[PDB]
RNA sequence: AGGUUCGUGGUAGGAGAGCGUUCUAAGGGCGGUGAAGUCAGACCGGAAGGACUGGUGGAGCGCUUAGAAGUGAGAAUGCCG
RNA sequence: GAAAGUUAUAAAUGAAGCGGUCUGGAAAGGCCCGCCAAAGACGGUAACAGCCCGGUAGUUGAAAUGGCUUUCCCUCCAGAGUGGAUCCUGAGUACGACGGAACACGUGAAAUUCCGUCGGAAUCCGGGAGGACCAUCUCCCAAGGCUAAAUACUCCCUAGUGACCGAUAGUGAACCAGUACCGUGAGGGAAAGGUGAAAAGCACCCCGGAAGGGGAGUGAAACAGUUCCUGAAACCGUGUGCCUACAAGUAGUUAGAGCCCGUUAAUGGGUGAUAGCGUGCCUUUUGUAGAAUGAACCGGCGAGUUACGAUUUGUUGCAAGGUUAAGCGGAAAAAGCGGAGCCGUAGCGAAAGCGAGUCUGAAUAGGGCGCAUAAGUAACAGGUCGUAGACCCGAAACCAGGUGAUC
């Protein structure tokens, strides 16, 4: 028996017309650029949900060594020391306490000057 | 069973394989095909013994023989077979066919000699080899032939 | 249609007892004072057709030789 | 074995079937084989499209070759073109096949024996009308609680059963030899005359 | 059915399990208190995909188990509008 | 040439619910009650009808013409033996030489049949064939003619069927289709279906020359108004929430303030100043963002299929056995019948032949192929192969019948 090709290619194209929405131009109203366009933001979400951990990981160092400074110490200086004393909190939390309650910064610094120091 | 669960017997049946319909399903763009050359062609391919110009290998090696228009076959009865008859019982050709242990014969019947027996018969048949008839009146039996 | 029996090799092979196939050497016309009497004595005999040769020409003799 | 009865519903007495008949344990895989190879069979296959060797017109080549700056074409009624030929499409073509004999008898007597496994056969001991009446048909079929889809199975004199039966939407008479693998999975109940009885089982 | 260990980039290509479309058979269904189609949504599944609600539409269409195929398009200086 | 019968070409009769109630423009639908049925096929009727209509099952019917069958009429007709003296039994033929053709058979060891040219018999004490040819045997009488049934096809007619299509499909043609159009001519050859149940197809008023609109009216619906069911995308506009005139952009993704909303309610939606990263898709390639190829965009159509064989894997039935083909039977059924045949149970040898062995060979030797060491067959389904266009599109060219000197 014959079968006819209806209702199935337009539900299906429809779907990435409307995923397509909110581009530029052509890109949200044309099945063909907007298939490659779909692609093309499917692939760069992929490499930048891995590329935001190092990108918060460089922004969580440069705050703490901008707090470190302050006191007298390297960023470098200051990781050596908080590893050498035996404190195991991430660079998220120290960021945190550098940004707001600097003052547990201090005396996290102090603990890893007189840890360095000894 | 109702017609409404028919379930036929698993392994019985496979799925027809599809080839030309993307690329997810391994068989997509060349269909199994390969990349541009003779066997990639619509009815292409070369005939079933062709090597390329190498000269084939029925034409380097010679005929032999000749066959015979007067060629005569029989058809073989073995002794092991003929166990399952009473004994003193005459065994015809005509009677090894109603019994259904021949089905056609060729050019006459002709009994061999492996297998073993037991039992006093007496047999006629349009060959006999030597060892047969041996066993057959080693058993006590007699061999006529028609 | 049923598939035609290639003819030509139809007069050369022959189907043992085991399915394979057996044929003849084919250096033995015309040269004989070329070749010693040993390579003329071993060319007598019969081969069989290797594993290789089998593997392209089952199709065309399928029915009895 | 089962229960002989009257048309009227009053029990007739006994009845004994032979148990290599109704006995046997049933063979599910080869009643599915069965039933498919007699449905694939009673189909006509009557289908047809046409080739572009068959289309009407075509022959001349519709441009040149070479040098027009439109794509090589060579035939009106190409497979690509509107009008065009279909490529493979139907072609007229038998369906039927039949599986090996043993195999059918088995199914049949594996398909008759299930309905006694699951009490869906009646055993009557005769079934005539003086005149066709759909209406004592229906009062027959009433009193005997059948109340689905039957099927009748008589053997010998019937009187006239066929025309007094044969109004009725789920309800089919069949001759004691025209018993079928697909005609009783089909129905629901099997009511089947004793004198038919003798006839099913000296026939297998 | 539960565990231990070793694995899980991939072109040509081999193997396996599936989604969806049209028709047929049986069972069971819904529909002028609104079917198919179409439009819009922030819902569900591992993918192909599947629901629910509302607008238009005004008469047919699903579901389960099997079967048969004119079986799924983005490209052919492809054909027609 | 009659008589009778039957059949084909018009037709007649033909059972049973206006049942109550709900929704609705309308009931054939839902609920509750009944009835007919040798009639529950199909179609229509304001939505899906066995009981409203045409009808259907069954039973009847023919003035006239055609067809078929029996009977009568009419017409025409010798067939058995016993004898063999003599006579008859297809002449420029049967064959042969030369040159071709048909026979599965390509001149070959080439029988058999036919054609053209030459030569050219016997005739019952005779002649021909049995794959050159001779002898024996067996079968048969050429050179004259006729012959039904079993077989092939369907422009048509009557009755039906489809796991066939449903307006780019199915005939080129569902519509005034071989038409319009193209060509000197032969010839080539399209596009184009749908108001509504019923025209009830918009009286009348207003703007305008008209077309076309706004009311009013018919209608269930006019956002059904004479390409009129449904009405997608490209494409063209009107309004508005967020952003935008110091900014180097395969146009996005991740982080992210501000502003505006409020969902299939859940770590929600729209827009996004600013920051990091980032050279389309396909093909062909050692290698392409490629300044190599293809695509203006949207929609529809567009490519591994079927028939018959081979081989291999899976499933099922029987098992040293397995299985029928054509055909009879029948409902385009299912049994039953049909054992002709095919595969397997024994191999070796070129062959005579021998045979669990056989061949080579002088051989009880050695060696090759087999047995010891044994499971096949029928059907279905998947993979691949062969013959067919064989996976889809594309040449320049070749041959055959015709149409053209209005240039
Ligand atoms: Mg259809
Ligand atoms: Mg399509
Ligand atoms: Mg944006
Ligand atoms: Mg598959
Ligand atoms: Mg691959
Ligand atoms: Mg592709
Ligand atoms: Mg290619
Ligand atoms: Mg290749
Ligand atoms: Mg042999
Ligand atoms: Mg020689
Ligand atoms: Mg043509
Ligand atoms: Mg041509
Ligand atoms: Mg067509
Ligand atoms: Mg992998
Ligand atoms: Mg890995
Ligand atoms: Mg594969
Ligand atoms: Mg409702
Ligand atoms: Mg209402
Ligand atoms: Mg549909
Ligand atoms: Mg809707
Ligand atoms: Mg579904
Ligand atoms: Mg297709
Ligand atoms: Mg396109
Ligand atoms: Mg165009
Ligand atoms: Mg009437
Ligand atoms: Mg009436
Ligand atoms: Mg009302
Ligand atoms: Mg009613
Ligand atoms: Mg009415
Ligand atoms: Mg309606
Ligand atoms: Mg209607
Ligand atoms: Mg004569
Ligand atoms: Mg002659
Ligand atoms: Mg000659
Ligand atoms: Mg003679
Ligand atoms: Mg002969
Ligand atoms: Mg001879
Ligand atoms: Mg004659
Ligand atoms: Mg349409
Ligand atoms: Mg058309
Ligand atoms: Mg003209
Ligand atoms: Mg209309
Ligand atoms: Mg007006
Ligand atoms: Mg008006
Ligand atoms: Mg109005
Ligand atoms: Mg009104
Ligand atoms: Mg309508
Ligand atoms: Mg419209
Ligand atoms: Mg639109
Ligand atoms: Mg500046
Ligand atoms: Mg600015
Ligand atoms: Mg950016
Ligand atoms: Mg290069
Ligand atoms: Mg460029
Ligand atoms: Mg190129
Ligand atoms: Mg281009
Ligand atoms: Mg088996
Ligand atoms: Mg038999
Ligand atoms: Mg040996
Ligand atoms: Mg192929
Ligand atoms: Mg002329």
């Amino acid at each position: 028996p014959r079968v006819k090709g209806g209702t199935v290619t337009r539900k299906r194209r429809k779907k990435i017309v409307k995923l397509a929405k909110g581009y530029y131009g052509s890109k949200h109203l044309l099945f063909k650029v907007a298939n490659q366009a779909v692609m093309k933001s499917y692939q760069y979400a992929y490499r930048d949900r891995r590329q935001k951990k190092r990108d918060f990981r460089r922004l969580w160092i440069a705050r703490i060594n901008a707090a470190a400074r302050m006191q007298d110490l390297s960023y470098s200086k200051l990781m050596h020391g908080l590893k050498l004393a035996g404190i195991d909190i991430n660079r998220k939390m120290l960021a945190d306490l550098a940004v707001n309650d600097i003052a547990s910064f201090n005396t996290l610094a102090d603990s890893a000057k007189k840890a360095l120091a000894k | 069973m109702k017609l409404h669960e028919l379930k036929p017997s698993e392994g019985s049946r496979k799925e027809r394989n599809r080839v030309g319909r993307g690329t997810g399903s391994g068989n997509g763009k060349t269909s199994g095909r390969g990349h541009k050359g003779q066997k990639a062609r619509s009815g292409g391919g070369v005939r079933l013994g062709f090597e390329g110009g190498q000269l084939p290998l029925f034409r380097r090696i010679p005929k032999r023989g000749f066959t015979n228009i007067n060629r005569k076959e029989f058809a073989i009865v073995n002794l092991d077979v003929l166990n399952r008859f009473e004994d003193g019982t005459e065994v015809t050709p005509e009677l090894l066919i109603e019994t259904g242990i021949i089905r056609n014969e060729k050019s006459g019947i002709k009994i061999l000699s492996d297998g073993n027996i037991e039992k006093k018969l007496t047999v006629k048949a349009n060959k006999f080899s030597a060892a047969a008839k041996e066993a057959i009146e080693a058993a006590g039996g007699k061999t006529e032939v028609i | 249609p049923k598939m035609k029996t290639h003819r030509g090799s139809a007069k050369r092979f022959k189907r043992t007892g085991s399915g394979k196939l057996k044929r003849r050497h084919g250096f033995t016309s015309h040269m004989f004072a070329n070749k010693s009497q040993k390579q003329k004595r071993k060319l007598r005999k019969s081969a069989m057709v290797s594993a290789g040769d089998f593997k392209r020409i089952r199709q065309m003799v399928a029915k009895m030789k | 074995k089962l229960s002989l009865l009257k048309q009227d519903g009053t029990n007739a007495g006994e009845i004994t079937l032979n148990d290599t008949v109704f006995g046997i344990e049933p063979n599910e895989k080869v009643v599915v084989d069965v039933i498919l190879s007699q449905r694939a069979s009673l189909r006509q296959g009557t289908h047809k499209v046409k080739n572009r060797s068959e289309v009407r017109g075509g022959g001349r080549k519709p441009w040149r070759q070479k040098g027009t700056g439109r794509a090589r074409q060579g035939s009106i009624r190409s497979p690509q073109w509107r009008g065009g030929g279909v490529v493979f499409g139907p072609t007229p073509r038998s369906y039927a096949y039949k599986l090996p004999k043993k195999v059918r008898r088995l199914a049949i007597k594996s398909i008759l024996s299930s309905k006694v496994n699951e009490e869906k056969l009646v055993v009557l001991e005769g079934l005539t009308f003086d005149a066709p009446k759909t209406k004592e048909f229906a009062a027959f079929l009433k009193n005997i609680s059948v109340d689905t889809k039957a099927l009748i199975v008589v053997a010998g004199e019937s009187e006239n059963v066929e025309l007094s039966a044969r109004n009725l939407q789920g309800i089919t008479v069949i001759p004691a030899e025209s018993i079928s693998v697909l005609e009783v999975a089909k129905h629901d109940k099997l009511i089947i005359t004793k004198a038919a009885v003798e006839k099913v089982e000296e026939v297998l």
